[PDB]
């Protein structure tokens, strides 16, 4: 629900789909890769 | 803007267009 913000202070809510997009950005992938493929990543994750 | 889910409609301001024109 809040990613990593609650470990440094107050828990700050953000939608999870947006949490995943920041995480791809942290590894050098542009954030539209998730937003345009949200269903594919969620379905592939669920099987994995 | 027809593949991302959750898009909202809003105006994006370009600073060049007004001043230039
Ligand atoms: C965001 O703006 C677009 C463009 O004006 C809207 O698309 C129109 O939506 C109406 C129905 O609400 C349709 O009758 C039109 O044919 C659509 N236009 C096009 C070019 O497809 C879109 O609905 C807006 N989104 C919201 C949430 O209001
Ligand atoms: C968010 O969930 C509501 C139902 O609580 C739904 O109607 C809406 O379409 C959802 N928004 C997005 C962007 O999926």
């Amino acid at each position: 629900t809040s990613g990593w913000t609650f470990g440094a202070g107050p828990a700050l809510q953000i939608p999870f789909p947006m949490q995943m997009a920041y995480r791809f950005n942290g590894i050098g992938v542009t954030q539209n890769v998730l937003y345009e493929n949200q269903k594919l990543i969620a379905n592939q994750f669920n099987s994995a | 803007c027809d593949v991302v889910i959750g898009i909202v409609n809003n105006t994006v301001y370009d600073p060049l267009q007004p001043e230039l024109d």
